[PDB]
């Protein structure tokens, strides 16, 4: 107890040694509360002053037998040292070791080391340190030497138990301290500095609580082993498929037909170095670094007249994009899985191979980039849930008085507070009215309004500060926040362009009465509160990665600059200084790494950049995901416990609401009082007949069939409809017949159900609206108004007739019902998110309004230097001097708050954001020519917005989606919410498959040789040998590459033939041994099918390659050898369980995919009818457009992931010359103009990406529920 | 571009003197645009004499003071523009330098070797 | 963009007629300089005779009776990059029935490369007194009407059968 406190004297050491000797002559865990580095229990009480920080005897009985001694500090921290003399020199009773102990366990020592570490970390941010910094580095290494010497003198070096070298974290200190001196007395600067970076990792040891965070991070990884194996296996299989399909295709180029001087493609190719002369023989698009890709099929890209597609040269993107070897294809498949710039590769592969190969990208996107990511997230979330549950499981176990009272009475809760809330809302609306092209009258009005609002807020501050006491005034946090905002507003009134925007923070005062805004506030507070150490670890890791990148590749960027820039100057993203290196690290964490990786590999080498980038990806993504999960679960379950009532103290808004309920009702009642003072079976048979007809299955099948036919007839109406005259006439008359049929169906339903039940049904309402629009269009066409503008606009509404299929299919109906039940909470979170994004939009308008204009040379689109033409007036003077000069603005900017909302959407999705950020960091002023990185540190605006308005906003949305969807599942009894009843029965039947007990063993045949074969094929060695053979075959096909010799091809063919023979022999042996009992196993059936597939595919591929000419069929048929590799799943158990989970998820995913397909079909019809004639620029070109149904669905599958939606929206934002031509003539059509409709385009794209986000979130939750149910059962 | 040359070289009279001039430029040396100049000055402020040069190939000006004792002993592709001097004479003592221009690098290289002849 | 729609084959005597000729470039962003020559072979003859040439926004007509004063331009306008090459007959006669050839001479301009190409299209024109309605439209209208009547008859038959069945069921009760 508290009296168990004695000094460690020589008598105690002698007694301990005597006990040890007695134990030896004769020849258990310590208390976790008494373990080293833990707080002393309160049961021991305080420590007398005479023995704090002194050598004391051991308290834990476990070490009471061994030679140990402990020392306690002034904060009750326990340190366990070793009683054996340090290096056999310093005894515990020596004054020198006593002083060393006193130094080691002390707050000031740790504080000094921490300040030294932070100062050093600040110093490693300079890429060109001055000469005087060498003295500072010497001081740093001297401080580290002193600290290490103190530790070694106190604890002893390595011999003992509790010694200096036993701690893993002291190994880092020793390595750093030997490296410093070795580098000093050994004379690559980059390597030495990158090793100096190791001192930044000492923060974990000095800052309390960081070691626990690192340990939890390491623990979360070890549960990912099976998911990593499955990810590697799936990526390898898809990489092999892509290697078989697309080998050498990205080398297709358009080579000119006419060559002078008896030249040849072979002779030309070895005399070409620069791009200038490569442009003289191959076709290049203007301002492109790569030659235009082409194909040999009809659905591939075409070459201009005078060129022929040929396979020659290098691959695009410095040669780093290809399917030529397994390693490059694996890089491409990892890029697809992470979805980094994947639409560029997707478009290149479609151009080089054909549009028919988008099936590959659909399958790969779904299987990898959705399912594997789901698995990673689910496993990490399960790990963190388990650790959190364990943590909470162990945790539980005179005149002044008069008028100040009058002023206090003046501040009335239901009136003054409501007035302040209204004033805050009005001030926000007033600030949201600013725009760039603003008159002086509007500017003056806004200025006086802001002055009035600031005066009102200051007056309220003063009234509260003199009503209540100033000491009482500063006791509530909201009052401190109000005070800070008021004084900052006054400071700005006395005088930047950003200090004006800090009054926007008053919006958060609405969180006292807005529970959902308070939830976001609590999440943000947790990020720096209970989860402050995890955020600190994330920041330290980002800092370390930034400085490592700068030290490794910073000088290479400057030295090799003309390999990645024609102007021989630094690019936008580089590592030459610390800020740009941090920007690259942050962009990688946002999900964009391959484009900067290409530049890194060009300046510094493939291996180093590959290693560094993958380390950054893995570690940073793991830490960010752990922070996301911690925030989510803490602010979801831990914070919300209903400890207090709903606004326990009567909310002033609620009091005002009650007072309104009193007053308005009383006044209305009194006004009413004053007003009163002043003053046939045959029809039933017809109904039942219609009911019988409508309800029948044949009627429903007929109507479904005609819905499908009418929906599919819309796809035929494209820009080529004038070539198909007969189809056009047939479709017109088919539209007439469909209108008639659906009108008849509506009449039948009217008679069968009655007006009441029909018009209280929502599906019937939708069908009624569709048929009304169709009938109005038909009657207008037949009457004669077929050319009126409104009539044509209404005729564009035939794209919504596929909506009649929602009520006819059960799966889409169930998914739609789930979404409709989820809508309400989504609305509240949407309101919170819109207010949060409005704050950032107003700030961006204050920063960047009217500053993105620039003078450009329209021939090459190059911005003029600011030396010449620094103004707008100089730009106009030059436009009179020169013809191809324009003072042009960005389409997506911060000129007003709606355009700012569009900009923030492009930044949040990371699609189109770079153009906005370049314009922002180049900005100078209004009517001033931009200058390169003039406003360099406006990147902080975008980083802060990304963090707060994407990470925290998505945290809030996911946290409410979880609760809402859990309640949705709870209310109906725990049943699946994305499955139909028949699908539920099939789901249970499938569930009984994976939960089978072991079956009856196969009995051995009676024959001797058959029995020997039986005991040979039923052994484990046989199975492991088959598995290693399968791995060898995988390696054999991983060997294949583009341009390999004929000898390579022949030997690979014969090795694969030998593998086929061996596998067929295994099948024959199993058939002979097991007999017809061999077919009672599903895996045996799969192997038998695989063997047949192998033999037949080999023979058929040989037949095609010998007696036929069809490379495409050859590759598709040779895709059949993949089956021999898919048998590796049989040996692996964890990946087998994960694939069973995918099979379990299949039905709900099918329903959600049906709904997604219908939505994308409707949007494709609308896009064909709207954007089929816009200018081909940005993301719209000769292959990716809205000219046909197939092209439109190609474009819409791409932006379901949101990839490249900004480049598709950009050509639609052209609405007037010189951007477009309203009188453009299109041969073969009567349509005129190539302009867009910006409102229609913005609505189209924003609505589609929002709907895609919601549906894909549904798929995420389905897969996660499947994993959580399967893995925890 | 870091040009690595010996500050001072001592070579016995009557023997050969290799003059190591090396540079590191991160771009490949192509012989169409790479420029190499080798001067000889009796002193720091003395006049410089063109004796060896590279424009597309090794160009030997064959100065009368050196007779025919100057040869190229390097490889421009391997960043080796070292020259050599057969049968060094006492008059060969002086200051030798190698200017290097390797496009597309902006900077121009510069080296200096103080060849000294002892008995 | 550009769609190669074929010309109509039948022209009504005394009325106006447009003879389509559209020749799109394989890549639309390329720059070219195009002109045309039209040759005409009348029925009962076997030799194609040049009638007009259009180049540089001026239409040249050869001295032939059958087309003098009756042909105007209907191709692309305001460019040398002609992808529409059609012509217009303002007063159709019986001497305009025959085979028309639309020779398109395109000169693409590339980087250090000029490619001189050529395209030929054939149009057959028949001059008739009265326009003949398309077979596709006739059969489509007829099939729409028969489908209407078939569906109505089927629905009425089912209604009668079920009404009789439920009436018998009600009288049974
Ligand atoms: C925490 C820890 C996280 C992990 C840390 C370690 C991560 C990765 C280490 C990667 C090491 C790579 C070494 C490459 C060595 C090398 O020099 O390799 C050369 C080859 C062949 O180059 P070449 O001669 O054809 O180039 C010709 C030039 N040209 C292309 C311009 C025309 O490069 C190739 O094959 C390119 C191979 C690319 C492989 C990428 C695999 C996908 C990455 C990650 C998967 C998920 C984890
Ligand atoms: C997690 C959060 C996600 C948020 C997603 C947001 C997605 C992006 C949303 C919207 C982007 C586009 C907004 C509009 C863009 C600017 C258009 C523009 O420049 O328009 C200018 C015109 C006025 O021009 P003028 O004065 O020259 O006219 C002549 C006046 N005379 C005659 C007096 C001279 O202004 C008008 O008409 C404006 C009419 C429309 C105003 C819309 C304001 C914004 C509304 C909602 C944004 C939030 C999303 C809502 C849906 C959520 C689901
Ligand atoms: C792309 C290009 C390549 C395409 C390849 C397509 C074809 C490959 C695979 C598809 C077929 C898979 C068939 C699996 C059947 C599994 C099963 O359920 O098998 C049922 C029975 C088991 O018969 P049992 O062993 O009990 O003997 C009975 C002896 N008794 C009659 C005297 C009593 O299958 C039997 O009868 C034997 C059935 C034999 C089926 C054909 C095998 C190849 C010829
Ligand atoms: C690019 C690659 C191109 C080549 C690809 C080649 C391979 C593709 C297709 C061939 C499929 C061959 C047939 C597969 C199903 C075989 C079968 O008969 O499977 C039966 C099982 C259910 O019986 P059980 O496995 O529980 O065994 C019960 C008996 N006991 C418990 C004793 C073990 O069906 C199930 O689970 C359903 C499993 C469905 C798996 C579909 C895989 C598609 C790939
Ligand atoms: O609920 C009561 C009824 C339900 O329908 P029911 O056919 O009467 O009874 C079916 C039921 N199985 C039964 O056996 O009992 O449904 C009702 O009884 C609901 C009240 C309906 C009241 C309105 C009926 C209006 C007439 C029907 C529409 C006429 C439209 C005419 C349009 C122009 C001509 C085509
Ligand atoms: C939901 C899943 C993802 C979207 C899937 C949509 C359906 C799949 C939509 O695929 C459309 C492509 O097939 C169009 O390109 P093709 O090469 O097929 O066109 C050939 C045209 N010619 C050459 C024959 C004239
Ligand atoms: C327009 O066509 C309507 C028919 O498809 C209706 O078919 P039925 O559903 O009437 O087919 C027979 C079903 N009953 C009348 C026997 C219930
Ligand atoms: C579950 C909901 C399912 C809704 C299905 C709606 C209909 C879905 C119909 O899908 C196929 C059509 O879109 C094909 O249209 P195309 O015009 O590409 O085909 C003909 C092409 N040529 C012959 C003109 C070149
Ligand atoms: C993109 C998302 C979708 C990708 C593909 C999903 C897997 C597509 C593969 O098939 C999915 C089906 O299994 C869905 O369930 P079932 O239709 O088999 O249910 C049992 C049969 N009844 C009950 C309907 C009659
Ligand atoms: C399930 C969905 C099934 C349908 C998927 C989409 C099929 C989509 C099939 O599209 C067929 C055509 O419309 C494509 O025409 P192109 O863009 O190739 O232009 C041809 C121009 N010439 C050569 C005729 C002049
Ligand atoms: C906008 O930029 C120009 C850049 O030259 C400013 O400079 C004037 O330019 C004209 C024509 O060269 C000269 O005649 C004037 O003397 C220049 N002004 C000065 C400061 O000497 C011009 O003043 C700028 N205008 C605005 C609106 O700021
Ligand atoms: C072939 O090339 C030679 C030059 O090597 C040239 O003299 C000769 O005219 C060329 N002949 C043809 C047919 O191009
Ligand atoms: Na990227």
């Amino acid at each position: 107890g508290p009296q168990s406190f004695v000094h460690f004297t020589k008598q105690s050491l002698a007694l301990i040694e005597q006990r040890i000797a007695e134990r030896k002559s004769k020849e258990p865990k310590p208390s976790s509360d008494l373990e080293a580095g833990k707080q002393l229990p309160f049961i021991y009480g305080d420590i007398p002053p005479g023995m704090v920080s002194e050598p004391l005897e051991d308290l834990d009985p476990y070490y009471a037998d061994k030679k140990t001694f402990i020392v306690l500090n002034k904060g009750k921290t326990i340190f366990r040292f070793n009683a054996t003399p340090a290096l056999y020199m310093l005894s515990p009773f020596s004054p020198l070791r006593r002083i060393s102990i006193k130094i080691l366990v002390h707050s000031l020592f740790s504080m000094l080391i921490m300040c030294t570490i932070l100062t050093n970390c600040i110093f490693m941010t300079m890429n060109n340190p001055p000469d005087w910094t060498k003295n500072v580095e010497y001081t740093f290494t001297g401080i580290y030497t002193f600290e290490s010497l103190v530790k070694i003198l106190a604890r002893g070096f390595c011999v003992g138990e509790f010694t200096f070298l036993r701690d893993p974290w002291n190994w880092l200190d020793f390595v750093v301290i030997v490296f410093a001196y070795l580098t000093e007395f050994v004379n690559n600067v980059s390597a030495l500095r990158t090793f100096r970076v190791l001192r930044a990792l000492k923060t974990i040891s000095v800052i309390p609580g960081l070691k626990t965070i690192v340990g939890a991070l390491i623990q979360s990884v070890k549960k990912l082993s099976d998911v990593m194996i499955l990810t590697v296996f799936c990526l390898s299989v898809f990489a092999l498929i892509g290697l078989q399909l697309f080998m050498g295709n990205l080398k297709h180029k358009c080579f000119r037909n006419s060559l002078e001087n008896n030249e040849t493609l072979e002779s030309i190719m070895n005399t070409l170095e620069s791009e200038e002369d490569f442009r003289k023989y191959f076709y290049y698009l203007e301002g492109s670094k790569d030659a235009l890709l082409c194909g040999f099929s009809t659905d591939s890209g075409q070459c201009p007249e005078g060129y022929t597609c040929v396979k020659i040269g290098r691959n695009p993107d410095y040669g780093y994009t290809s399917f030529d070897t397994f390693s490059w294809a694996f890089l491409a498949l990892f890029r697809l899985m992470t979805q980094d710039y994947w639409e560029n590769l997707y478009q290149q592969t479609l151009r080089a191979a054909g549009k028919t190969y988008m099936i590959f990208f659909v399958v790969v996107i779904f299987l990898g980039s959705f399912y594997l990511i789901n698995l990673i997230l689910a496993v990490v979330a399960m790990a963190y849930e388990e650790q959190n549950q364990a943590n909470i499981e162990e945790a539980k176990q005179p005149y002044w008085i008069k008028f100040k009272k009058c002023i206090y009475f003046i501040v009335m809760d239901p009136f003054v507070d409501l007035a302040i809330t209204i004033c805050i809302v009005l001030n926000t609306l007033f600030m949201a009215m600013e725009h760039h092209p603003m008159t002086e009258e509007f500017k003056n009005v806004l200025a006086i309004g802001n002055l009035v609002f600031t005066g009102i807020f200051a007056a309220e501050m003063v009234l509260k500060l003199i009503a209540m006491d100033p000491y009482e005034y500063f006791q509530v946090g909201w009052n401190i926040f109000d005070s800070l905002i008021v004084t900052l507003s006054l400071v700005e009134l006395f005088l930047l362009s950003v200090l004006r925007s800090f009054r926007l923070l008053r919006v958060f005062k609405l969180a006292k009465s807005w529970p959902t805004l308070n939830m976001l506030i609590k999440i943000i507070g947790n990020s720096v509160g209970a989860l402050g150490n995890l955020t600190l670890v994330l920041a330290i890791i980002v800092f370390i990665f930034a400085v490592v990148g700068m030290q490794l590749f910073g000088k290479s960027y400057k030295e090799c600059v003309c390999k990645i820039n024609d102007d021989c100057t630094l690019p936008r993203w580089h590592m030459n200084d610390f800020f740009h290196s941090f920007l690259i690290v942050f962009r990688v964490l946002c999900g964009e790494w391959i484009e900067t990786m290409w530049d890194c590999m060009e300046v510094a080498g493939q291996a180093m950049c590959l290693i560094v980038y993958m380390m950054v990806m893995v570690i940073g993504n793991l830490v960010v995901l752990n922070l996301f999960l911690a925030l989510l679960l803490s602010s979801f379950s831990s914070d919300n416990l209903t400890a207090i009532e709903e606004d326990p103290d009567a909310n002033n808004l609620q009091i005002a609401v009650t007072r309104i309920k009193k007053g308005i009702n009383y006044v209305k009642q009194t006004l009413r009082e004053f007003i009163l003072k002043a003053f046939g079976k045959i029809w039933w048979n017809i109904r039942k007949t219609c009911y019988k007809i409508v309800e029948h299955s044949w009627f429903e099948s007929f109507i479904v069939l005609m819905i499908l036919l009418s929906s599919g007839a819309l796809a035929f109406e494209d820009i080529y409809i004038e070539r198909k005259k007969t189809i056009k006439i047939i479709l017109e008359y088919a539209d007439k017949i469909f209108t008639y049929i659906f009108i008849l169906e509506m009449l039948l339903k009217w008679i069968a159900y009655g007006y009441k039940t029909y018009f209280t049904n929502a599906w019937c309402w939708l069908d009624f609206l569709i048929v009304d629009v169709s009938l109005v269009t038909l009657v207008a066409n037949t009457l004669g108004y077929s050319d009126l503008g409104p009539i044509k606009s209404l005729r564009t509404l035939r794209a919504l007739r596929p909506l009649r299929a929602l009520s006819r299919f059960e799966g889409m109906r169930v998914v739609v019902n789930a979404l409709i039940g989820a809508i309400p909470s989504i609305m509240n979170v949407l309101l919170v998110c819109l207010i949060f994004w409005l704050i950032f939009s107003i700030m961006g308008v204050n920063l960047f309004a009217g500053k993105f204009y620039e003078c450009i040379n329209t021939t090459d689109g190059s911005r003029f230097p600011a030396s010449q033409v620094p103004n707008r007036s100089e730009c106009f003077a030059l436009m009179n001097v020169s013809q191809n000069v324009r003072w042009k603005n960005l389409k997506v900017n911060f000129d007003n708050v709606g355009l700012g909302y569009l900009s923030l959407l492009q930044v949040a999705t990371f699609k189109g954001w770079t153009i906005i950020m370049y314009a922002a960091v180049d900005s100078v002023n209004v009517d001033k020519q931009p200058k390169y990185e003039y406003s360099l540190y406006m990147y902080i605006y975008f980083v802060v917005f990304i963090i707060f308005g994407s990470f925290f906003t998505l945290n809030l949305f996911i946290g409410v989606i979880i609760d809402n969807f859990n309640q949705q599942k709870k209310k109906l009894g725990g049943q699946d919410i994305f499955m139909t009843e028949e699908q539920k029965k099939y789901y249970n039947a499938m569930k009984k498959l994976g939960s089978k007990k072991p079956q009856k063993p196969i009995p051995r045949p009676g024959n001797k040789i058959q029995g020997c074969i039986f005991d040979l094929v039923t052994n484990q060695a046989f199975d492991i040998s088959i598995m290693v053979l399968i791995c060898l075959n995988m390696v054999t096909m991983m060997v294949e590459k583009e341009g390999q010799s004929q000898h390579m091809t022949e030997v690979l063919y014969w090795i694969n033939v030998v593998f086929i023979i061996l596998f067929t022999g295994e099948c024959v042996l199993k058939l002979i041994s097991l007999r017809h009992y061999y077919f009672t196993v599903g895996w045996n059936i799969f192997d038998f099918v695989v063997v047949i597939i192998s033999i037949v595919g080999m023979f058929l591929a040989d037949l095609i390659e010998t007696y036929f000419v069809s490379p495409t069929l050859f590759r598709v048929i040779r895709l059949a050898r993949i089956g021999r590799i898919l048998r590796l799943v049989k040996g692996a158990k964890g990946i087998r369980t994960l694939l069973f989970a995918l099979m379990m998820s299949l039905p709900a995913l099918f329903n959600i995919g049906l709904l997604l397909f219908l939505v994308m079909f409707i949007y494709a019809i609308f896009g064909m009818s709207n954007f089929a004639y816009v200018k081909k620029e940005d993301g719209i070109n000769d292959m990716f457009n809205f000219e046909t149904f197939g092209n439109s669905m190609i474009c819409l599958f791409q932006i379901t992931t949101s990839a490249g939606w900004d480049g598709l929206l950009a050509p639609i934002l052209n609405s007037k010359p010189p951007d477009c031509d309203p009188k453009k003539v299109h041969p073969g059509s009567s349509v005129e103009g190539d302009c867009g409709n910006p409102s229609v385009g913005i609505f189209y794209f924003v609505s589609y990406i929002i709907i895609s986000f919601l549906v894909v979130v549904n798929m995420y939750i389905a897969v996660i529920l499947e994993n959580f149910s399967v893995a925890t059962e | 571009m870091e040009v690595t040359v010996p500050a001072t070289l001592n070579v016995l009279n009557g023997s050969d003197a290799r003059l190591p001039c090396t540079f590191n430029s991160c771009y490949t040396v192509n012989h169409k645009q790479f420029s190499l100049n080798w001067t000889y000055q009796e002193c720091n402020n003395c006049s410089e004499e063109m004796f060896l040069q590279f424009r597309m190939k090794i160009i030997n000006l064959k100065l009368e003071r050196f007779q025919d004792r100057v040869e190229f002993s390097g490889n421009p592709s391997k960043y080796d523009v070292s020259v050599m001097l057969r049968n060094v004479q006492p008059e060969d003592e002086g200051i030798y330098n190698c200017y290097i221009m390797n496009p597309p690098d902006r900077h121009r290289g510069h080296g200096k070797i103080h060849l000294q002849v002892l008995m | 963009g550009c769609v190669e729609v074929d010309s109509e084959t039948e022209a009504v005597y005394g009325m106006t007629f447009k003879i389509l000729c559209i020749s799109c470039k394989r890549r639309s962003e390329t720059n070219a300089e195009t002109f045309t020559e039209w040759t005409f072979r009348q029925k009962g003859t076997e030799e194609f005779v040049k009638i007009l040439r259009y180049e540089n926004e001026v239409l040249q007509l050869e001295e032939d009776e059958r087309f003098e004063g009756r042909v105007v331009w209907n191709g692309s306008r305001g460019t040398k990059d002609l992808q529409d090459l059609s012509i217009f007959i303002t007063n159709v006669t019986y001497n305009h029935s025959g085979d028309y050839e639309c020779h398109v001479y395109r000169l693409l301009f590339f980087e250090n490369y000029e490619h001189n190409t050529s395209v030929v299209k054939k149009i057959h024109i028949e001059v008739v007194d009265k326009a003949n309605r398309d077979m596709a439209s006739i059969v489509s209208e007829i099939m729409m009407y028969v489908l209407i009547v078939v569906l109505t008859i089927w629905l009425v038959a089912e209604m009668i059968y079920c009404y009789k069945k439920i009436a018998a069921a009600t009288e049974t009760a």
